[PDB]
């Protein structure tokens, strides 16, 4: 009796941008599953990035560094924009290395093989003295929602490394998203709608599968009403 | 009667949280009361919350 | 009597003192919370009449 949709079109502009089509659906539910999808999208959607970042000289993220423009905590706040993707690996550990006058990009860090960097011109932070050294680990995992800094002492038991600068962990990779329903007509069926989401990414995950994992999260929660 | 004192000089970073109170320019106070996730925002056509 | 400011405490765990150093002062750097122990101070009172 009911028709059910599905994915068309994915037109993909930025790498950041994209308008995701859904073609076959019925009234109404254009409207039911854009707001319930973009609902899944903004709020649970697994990304990765840096949770811990060690300084070499720096003891916590209220020092200074001679040779570099930004505080630490404004070195700190460079690396939450940092969009990483990694492959096989849970958490991955970087290392990033440079010295003299340059700007220190996020293209600066040493690549590893799981690892992608989305924006190589991305900025980490700036070196104004000529034989300024810098070098840090910066420590990623993947993970959902938003996680504080302050959350993670509590389970703790024993991360006492002194310069181990814990950092705000904000994962969803979604920044964005809009539906839009308009009517469609595919041939004979008097009145069916498409179905367009629209989304902002950090360019780690892909439209097609983001919207694979929002739906089949929505599948697993009505697993608990299709019986009781 | 002192004898020695220690000066422990704490960096306290204190978020925002329901309670702490919030104005504009114009007379305008408030306390936050509820902190909301993106997703219950009023949002645009264009996607963009509030 | 004077008192110390020793890092031997009485009647705390050896993980109490974990953040204090020798002299009984915390490390500079190190990340505390509520009740934590900043600086171990001692006090003299004798005859306790128990």
């Amino acid at each position: 009796e009911f028709l059910k949709p599905r994915l068309v079109d994915i037109e993909q502009v930025s790498s950041t941008h994209a308008k995701v089509t859904l073609e076959p659906l019925e009234r109404g539910f254009g409207h039911t599953l854009g707001n319930a999808l973009r609902r899944i999208l903004l709020s649970s959607m697994p990304g990765c990035a840096v949770t811990e970042v060690e300084i070499d000289g720096v003891l916590h993220e209220y020092s200074t560094k001679e040779g570099v423009q930004e505080d630490i905590l404004e070195i700190l706040l460079n690396l939450k924009g940092l969009a990483v993707r990694v492959q096989g690996k849970d958490e991955v550990i970087l290392t990033l290395n440079k010295s003299g006058i340059g700007p220190v990009t996020a293209a600066d860090i040493t690549h590893d093989g799981d690892v992608e960097i989305v924006k190589p011109q991305h900025v980490i932070c700036h070196l104004t003295d000529e034989n300024a050294s810098i070098s840090m680990r910066i420590k990623v995992q993947r993970g959902r929602g938003y996680v504080p800094a302050s959350t993670r002492i509590h389970s703790e038991e024993d991360e006492r490394p002194i310069g181990r600068l814990l950092v705000d962990a904000c994962y969803s990779p979604v920044e964005r998203i809009a539906y839009n329903v308009e009517a469609a007509r595919v041939e004979q069926r008097t009145d069916l709608d498409k179905l367009v989401i629209e989304m902002e990414t950090n360019g780690t995950i892909d439209p097609e599968e983001a919207i694979r994992r929002a739906a089949t999260i929505l599948a697993e929660q009505l697993e608990a009403f299709v019986d009781l | 009667g002192v004898l020695k004192i220690v000066k422990v000089y704490l960096a306290v970073k204190r978020r925002i949280q329901p309670g702490d109170k919030m104005a504009g320019r114009h007379g305008n106070k408030g306390v936050i009361s509820k902190i909301n996730p993106i997703e219950d925002m009023p949002y645009d056509e264009n996607g963009t919350p509030v | 009597g004077p008192e110390e400011i020793t890092a031997d405490i009485p009647n705390v765990g050896e993980a109490a003192l974990s953040k204090l150093d020798e002299s009984g002062i915390v490390y500079i750097g190190a990340e505390v919370t509520g009740g934590d122990i900043l600086v171990g101070k001692v006090t003299p009172k004798g005859e306790t009449q128990l």
